[PDB]
C-alpha cells in the first residue's frame, strides 16, 4: 500500500529533495523516493538499474543525470530494461527526439522536449514573421534529417490565401565537415534571405564562419538556426542579429524536475485511480518477462496528465513528451543575447525593446528575387529559332526584314558537337515581348535530346521520367527557356508550363493516298511506305499513347529516326513515305521548301511553350503576358514575321 | 590462421551440440583460419543476467568478439545488441529469435550487425507479390504506430518512378489509441476498392482494427489481405480477429533453420573476419571489461568492419546494410492457411520468388478459359521480357 | 506451312475455315491467293466460347451475345484486329 521506487539522480541533492517533495505531493497511499548516482561503467549502470531500481521494484525515474556533457545521456539500455519489466521510464536527459522514439525506447518523455516543434515553433513564428520562402539545410544524421522530415510536415500541414507557407528549397549537408562552400554557393542559387538549419554550436561556427566567407553569414540572410547550433560556443562566432531559442524553465532541474515530482504525483493518484492497479516485480534476476500491469501502468501513462505542475499547466504529448512548451527567444544585441520572450502553443513573446534582424534590417526582408538574366537552352526551331553560326568574333550578321527592319538574332552558346553562337528566331522575339513586359533578361544555350525532355525509365533503376533538358528545367538548370511545343500531361505530370498564344499542329509530312493514319495505306503502310518522327519525341509520347501504335510506334520504332532534323534530311531525300513531325513546323517547313508535301491532317493541335516550373512571376506575368501577345499585333507580328515569311 | 575466441549464445531450449559439431566438422580454406567452433550457453531471460554471463562471458574469456542468438521475444536482444554491441565496440549479429531480429534505427557507432530485407526492401518483394498478385491498381493501411510514414515513404516510392503497371488508391492512417472521431473504419472502409489489404500495425492493434473491420465487414470475400510479418509476430499464433487467409512473407521458419544458417553465420564472421586479417593487418586495442572498454572506446576506429560491411559467404553475400539488412535478401513468402493458422506461401530472395503455385492465391466471378492462338482472333502474346507487363487488355495463359 | 505452300502451290490449293480464309484473306504479302470462290458461304455457321454444359451463365452469356451484337464495337474490332491487308 505504499511506493516503493529506485532510482539514480545526479547529486545528492536531486536524491534528498526528491524524496522530501516525494513526500510532500504523496500527501497531496503514500509515496516516498529512492535515487542512486549516475554510474560511471556502462555495466556500472546496467546492473545498477538491474538492482536499485529492479530490486526496489521502482515505480518511476526521470532521470538525467549527465556530466551535461551532452553526449545524449547513455541510459537509453536503461529504459530499455525498463521495458524488460514494462516498467515506466520517461527521458529527463534529452531535448532531442532520440529520447523519443518508441521502437527505440517505447517507456520514455522528455523535460525538454523534442527539437522537432522547436523549429516548427519558428515556423508558425515565421507565420507570425510572416515569410514566405524558406529553404533549409544540415549535416546527415538520424536526428537531422528526421528533424528537417517534421519540419516538412509542418510543412506538410499546410496542405490542407495568398502565398502560404512557402518551402524554399531542401538541401541538406553531412555530418562533420568544414567547407559548405558549395552549399554556400547553393545558398547563394538561394534567392530567399530566410536560413533554416540546425546542428551544434561549433558546426555552427562553421556555418557563420565560412558563411561569412560566401558573404552568407554577412547581412542580408534570415538564419534560423538550432538551439544546439544557436547555444554554445558559437557565441563567440555567433552571427550578427541571429538569434537563438530554449523552451521556458527547461534547463533547471529545480523547477522543470520539480515539475517531474508533480506530473509524477497526477500519474500516482491516477496510478492508484484505475483498475488493478499495483506494482511490477522487484527482482531483475527472477525476472524474464515485462510486467503486464507493468505496460498497463505505461498505458496510465499515455492516460497520465496534470492541472497543473511545478512548471505550471503541462498535459502529455503524442510522444507523451511534456506539453504545451515555450520556447524562449532572444534577439541579438551587440552580439549579446536581448531575449525576445517565450512562444508557446498559442502564446508568442516579442521583446520589449525592437529585434534585430541579422543586418539592419527593421523587418523581414524579401527573399525571393528572380534573376535579370534567365538562362535558356533550346534546339533550333525552324518554325521561329534558327541558329547560325555567328561572326568570327561572334557578332550576328544585321539583317533587315522585308519591311526592312534590321532584325536581331539570339546570341547562344551551344555544344561542341562547347561553342557559342546566335539565333534568328520569332521567339527570342516573343522573349523581347516577356523582358518587354517585365524586364528578364537570359543565357541562351542549346539541347540536344529527343525533346524538351521525355518521360522515360532509364536501362538503369527503370525511373520514368522527362528524358531531356526539360528535367533540367525541373533542375532548373537554364534558369527560363523555352519551346515551341505543346505541352502533355506528362509536363501536368511534371510542373504547370506556360500557354502559347500559338496554334500549332500535329500530323506527318509527305514528300512533294497519303489520307490520314487510321487510313489503311498509312494504317497498314506497305514496304514502300515508311515513316517516322524524331526519337523521344513528344509525337513519340503522342503515339505512344495509342491503341494501334504497335505497327506505328512499334513498327515504326525501327523506322524511327533520332534526329528530327534528320527526319528533314531523309525526308528531303525521299528515302521514306513520309515524316511524322509538328505539322506547324511542317508547314514553317513546307515554307521555306515546299519539296515535301505535308498532310491536310488534324491532330494534336496545341502550341509553343516556355520554361515555366512551379510559382513563377511569369505565372500571371507570362499569362496575361500572352493574352496582349494575342491581343497585340506582336502575334499578328510574328504572322507577318514568320507565317508571311512563306514564299511557297 | 588465427583461432576467434567467440561465444555462441545458448538460452532457453536448444540443441546446441549439433551446432558443435558442424562448427568443429568444417575447415575454412579460403579463409585465413579454417572453421571453429565456441559455444556459449545460458539459462535466465533476464538481461541482467545477459550482461552477467555475456560481458561476464566474452570479456572473462578469451574472445576478440562473439555472436550471441536465442529464440526469445526479447527486444533488448536489440536494445543492447547495439547498446551492448557499441558499448562493447563488439559487433553483434543476431543468429535466431529476437536476436535475429532486424534493429529498428540502430546508433550511429552501434556494431550490432545484422542480415536479412528491409521492411521496406520486404514490402518491396510484396509488391513484386502484388505484381503476381496481377492487381494494377491498389491501396493500403497504416496506423500512426512506428514504420509509418517509412511504409508510405518507401511504398510510394516503389510505387513512383517505376515504369510498372503499378497503381493504387490510398492509404489510410490512423491511431486507435482514442475512439475513432469518423468511426473511419466505414470512412475509409468504403473507400477500398482494392482487394488487397495492406496495413502497418501492431499485431494487438492489428486485431483491434482487423476485428472492428470484421464488424465493418469490408474484408468480404474477393478481397485481399497483405500483413507484416511484424504485425502478423508469431506464425503459431493465429488471432481470429485478424483477416483470414492474409498473406505476408519473413525470413523463413521452415526452410530456414536456426542452426544451420546460424553456423554458416558464423563461417561469414570467419570470411569478413580473414578479409581484415589480410587488408586492416591489424585491428583495434580491445580491451575486455566495461571499464576496461571503457578507457579503450578511442582506439576503435573500424573501416575494416566497413570492408567487413561488404561481405560474402559459402557464395551469399555477407554484406549487410545501413540497417545492416542483408545485400541479398533472402525470405519466405507466408500466408494465413485455411486452417485458421498460417500458411507457407513460398521463398523470395532478393529480386527473385519462389511462388506457392501457378495459378493465384485461389480464393475459397473467377472462371478458367483455355484455349489456342488462331490470328486475328486468337493472338498469343510475349509478356515484357523485363517485366512482363503489356499495354491494352493482354492477359496471360497457361504453358506446361 | 500449307500457306505458303499454296503461295508456291506447292498443292492445287489450300483448304481451310473460311476464317482462316479471313485473316488470311485479308492479310496477305503479295495478291495470289483468294477464297474458294470469292468467298461465298461454304457451310455457313459460327463460333463462340461456351462453358460448361448447362452453366447457369448461359441465359446470362446469351446476354452477353445481346451486348455483342447490340455492340457495334464487333464492328470497332472487326477493323482493330479483324482489318484486311487484301481489303
Amino acid at each position: 500500500k505504499i511506493v516503493n521506487i529506485g532510482a539514480v539522480l545526479s547529486t545528492r541533492k536531486h536524491e534528498q529533495m526528491f524524496r522530501e517533495a516525494v513526500n510532500q505531493a504523496n500527501k497531496r497511499i503514500q509515496l516516498q523516493a529512492t535515487s542512486v548516482t549516475h554510474k560511471p561503467n556502462a555495466i556500472q549502470m546496467a546492473l545498477s538499474v538491474c538492482e536499485d531500481l529492479i530490486s526496489s521494484q521502482v515505480y518511476a525515474i526521470l532521470v538525467s543525470h549527465p556530466p551535461t556533457p551532452n553526449d545524449h545521456f547513455t541510459p537509453t539500455p536503461v529504459s530499455y530494461t525498463a521495458g524488460f519489466y514494462r516498467i515506466p521510464v520517461l527521458g529527463l536527459t534529452t531535448r532531442m527526439s532520440i529520447y523519443s522514439d518508441k521502437s527505440i525506447h517505447l517507456s520514455f518523455l522528455r523535460t525538454v522536449p523534442p527539437y522537432s516543434h522547436q523549429s516548427s515553433v519558428w515556423f508558425e513564428m515565421m507565420r507570425v514573421y510572416n515569410w514566405n520562402h524558406i529553404i533549409l539545410l544540415v549535416s546527415d544524421d538520424h536526428e537531422g534529417r528526421a528533424a528537417q522530415k517534421r519540419l516538412e510536415t509542418l510543412l506538410e500541414e499546410r496542405e490542407s490565401n495568398k502565398r502560404g507557407p512557402k518551402a524554399e528549397k531542401v538541401l541538406q549537408f553531412d555530418p562533420g565537415t568544414k567547407n559548405v562552400t558549395a552549399l554556400l554557393m547553393e545558398a547563394r542559387e538561394l534567392e530567399a534571405r530566410v536560413i533554416i538549419l540546425s546542428a551544434s554550436e561549433d558546426d555552427a561556427a562553421t556555418v557563420y564562419r565560412a558563411a561569412a566567407m560566401l558573404d552568407m553569414t554577412g547581412s542580408g540572410y534570415v538564419w534560423l538556426v538550432g538551439e544546439r547550433e544557436i547555444s554554445g560556443n558559437a557565441l563567440r562566432y555567433a552571427p550578427d542579429g541571429i538569434i537563438g531559442l530554449q523552451l521556458i524553465n527547461g534547463k533547471n532541474e529545480s523547477a522543470h524536475i520539480s515539475d517531474a515530482v508533480g506530473v509524477v504525483a497526477q500519474a500516482v493518484h491516477e496510478l492508484l485511480e484505475k483498475e488493478n492497479i499495483t506494482d511490477p516485480p522487484r527482482g531483475c534476476v527472477g525476472n524474464t518477462n515485462i510486467w503486464k500491469t507493468g505496460p498497463l501502468f505505461k498505458r496510465v501513462l499515455m492516460s497520465s496528465k496534470y492541472a497543473d505542475g511545478v512548471t505550471g499547466r503541462v498535459e502529455f504529448n503524442e510522444d507523451g513528451d511534456r506539453k504545451f512548451a515555450q520556447y524562449s527567444i532572444m534577439n541579438l544585441q551587440n552580439r549579446k543575447l536581448v531575449q525576445v520572450g517565450i512562444y508557446n502553443g498559442t502564446h508568442v513573446i516579442p521583446n520589449d525593446r525592437k529585434i534585430i534582424w541579422p543586418g539592419g534590417e527593421t523587418e523581414k526582408p524579401r527573399g525571393y528575387q528572380m534573376s535579370t538574366r534567365l538562362k535558356i537552352v533550346t534546339i533550333h526551331q525552324e518554325p521561329f529559332v534558327y541558329v547560325k553560326p555567328t561572326m568570327s568574333d561572334g557578332t550576328c550578321k544585321e539583317e533587315f526584314t522585308v519591311n526592312g527592319d534590321p532584325v536581331k538574332k539570339v546570341i547562344c552558346t551551344g555544344p561542341n558537337d562547347t561553342v557559342p553562337q546566335c539565333c534568328y528566331g520569332f521567339c527570342i522575339d516573343l522573349l523581347i515581348k516577356l523582358a518587354r513586359t517585365m524586364q528578364f533578361t537570359y543565357e541562351v544555350h542549346l539541347v540536344a535530346d529527343g525533346k524538351f525532355g521525355t518521360q522515360e525509365r532509364v536501362q538503369n533503376s527503370n525511373k520514368k521520367e522527362w528524358n531531356g533538358m526539360m528535367g533540367e528545367l525541373l533542375s532548373g538548370q537554364a534558369d527560363m527557356i523555352v519551346a515551341p511545343l505543346t505541352i502533355n500531361n506528362e509536363r501536368a505530370q511534371y510542373i504547370e508550363f506556360s500557354k502559347p498564344f500559338k496554334y500549332q499542329g500535329l500530323t506527318i509530312l509527305v514528300k512533294k493516298r497519303i489520307t490520314g493514319i487510321n487510313d489503311p495505306r498509312l494504317r497498314n503502310p506497305s514496304d514502300k511506305f515508311i515513316y517516322a518522327t524524331v526519337k523521344q519525341s513528344s509525337v513519340d509520347i503522342y503515339f505512344r499513347r495509342q491503341v494501334e501504335l504497335s505497327t506505328m510506334y512499334r513498327h515504326m520504332e525501327k523506322h524511327n529516326y533520332e534526329s528530327a532534323a534528320e527526319a528533314i534530311q531523309a525526308v528531303r531525300d525521299n528515302k521514306l513515305h513520309a515524316f511524322i513531325w509538328d505539322s506547324a513546323v511542317l508547314e514553317f517547313e513546307a515554307s521555306q521548301k515546299c519539296d515535301l508535301v505535308t498532310t491536310g491532317e488534324l491532330f494534336f493541335r496545341s502550341g509553343f511553350g516556355i520554361g515555366m516550373r512551379k510559382d513563377s512571376p511569369w505565372k500571371q506575368q507570362v499569362s496575361l503576358s500572352i493574352l496582349k501577345s494575342h491581343e497585340n499585333g506582336f502575334m499578328e507580328d510574328l504572322d507577318k514575321t514568320w507565317v508571311r515569311y512563306q514564299e511557297c | 590462421p588465427p583461432s576467434i575466441g567467440i561465444a555462441v549464445i545458448l538460452v532457453g531450449t536448444s540443441d546446441e551440440v549439433a551446432i558443435k559439431d558442424a562448427h568443429e566438422k568444417d575447415d575454412f580454406h579460403h579463409l585465413s583460419v579454417v572453421p571453429r567452433v565456441e559455444l556459449v550457453a545460458m539459462n535466465e531471460t533476464d538481461p541482467k543476467s545477459i550482461i552477467t554471463r555475456i560481458c561476464d562471458l566474452m570479456s572473462d574469456r578469451k574472445i576478440q568478439g562473439v555472436v550471441f542468438a536465442d529464440d526469445t521475444d526479447q527486444e533488448a536482444i536489440a536494445q543492447i545488441l547495439d547498446f551492448i554491441s557499441a558499448q562493447t565496440l563488439t559487433p553483434i549479429l543476431g543468429i535466431h529469435g529476437g536476436s535475429s531480429m532486424i534493429m529498428a534505427d540502430k546508433d550511429e557507432s552501434s556494431m550490432f550487425f545484422q542480415f536479412g530485407p528491409s521492411i521496406e526492401q520486404q514490402a518491396s518483394v510484396m509488391l513484386n507479390i502484388m505484381e503476381e498478385y496481377d492487381w494494377y491498381i491498389f491501396s493500403i493501411v497504416t496506423t500512426y504506430f512506428p514504420g509509418y510514414q517509412d511504409f508510405v515513404n518507401k511504398i510510394r516510392s516503389t510505387i513512383e518512378n517505376s515504369f510498372v503497371g503499378w497503381e493504387l488508391e490510398e492509404v489510410l492512417l490512423l491511431d486507435m489509441s482514442l475512439d475513432d472521431g469518423d468511426s473511419k473504419i466505414q470512412n475509409q472502409l468504403k473507400k477500398l476498392q482494392s482487394p488487397i489489404i495492406l496495413l502497418y500495425c501492431t499485431k494487438e492493434e492489428a486485431t483491434y482494427i482487423f476485428e472492428v473491420a470484421n464488424s465493418v465487414g469490408l474484408t468480404g470475400y474477393g478481397y485481399t489481405w497483405i500483413v507484416p510479418s511484424l504485425v502478423a509476430g508469431d506464425t503459431d499464433t493465429v488471432p481470429s480477429e485478424f483477416p483470414t487467409g492474409l498473406i505476408s512473407v519473413s525470413y523463413d521458419e521452415w526452410d530456414y533453420g536456426l542452426p544451420a544458417r546460424v553456423r554458416d553465420g558464423i563461417a561469414i564472421i570467419t570470411t569478413a573476419a580473414s578479409d581484415m586479417l589480410s587488408e586492416h593487418s591489424f585491428i583495434p586495442e580491445p580491451k575486455s571489461s566495461c571499464y576496461n572498454t571503457h578507457e579503450k572506446r578511442i582506439y576503435q576506429s573500424n573501416m575494416l568492419n566497413r570492408y567487413l560491411i561488404n561481405v560474402t559467404f559459402e557464395g551469399r553475400d555477407l554484406s549487410f546494410s545501413e540497417d545492416g539488412y542483408q545485400m541479398h535478401p533472402k525470405l519466405v513468402i507466408i500466408l494465413l492457411n485455411k486452417e485458421r493458422k498460417w500458411e507457407r506461401v513460398g521463398k523470395w530472395k532478393d529480386k527473385s520468388l519462389q511462388m506457392k503455385y501457378y495459378v493465384w492465391p485461389r480464393m475459397c466471378d473467377h472462371l478458367s478459359i483455355v484455349t489456342l492462338e488462331e490470328a486475328p482472333f486468337v493472338i498469343v502474346e510475349s509478356v515484357d521480357p523485363l517485366s512482363g507487363t503489356c499495354m491494352r487488355n493482354t492477359v496471360p495463359c497457361q504453358k506446361r | 506451312d500449307a500457306l505458303l505452300s499454296l503461295k508456291t502451290g506447292k498443292l492445287d490449293a489450300f483448304i481451310y475455315d473460311a476464317a482462316v480464309l479471313n485473316y488470311m484473306a485479308g492479310r496477305d504479302e503479295g495478291c495470289k491467293l483468294v477464297t474458294i470462290g470469292s468467298g461465298k458461304v461454304f457451310a455457313s455457321t459460327g463460333y463462340g466460347i461456351a462453358i460448361q454444359k448447362d452453366s447457369g451463365w448461359k441465359r446470362q452469356v446469351d446476354l452477353a451475345i445481346l451486348q455483342l451484337f447490340g455492340d457495334g464495337e464487333m464492328e470497332e474490332l472487326e477493323a482493330l484486329w479483324l482489318t484486311g491487308i487484301c481489303h
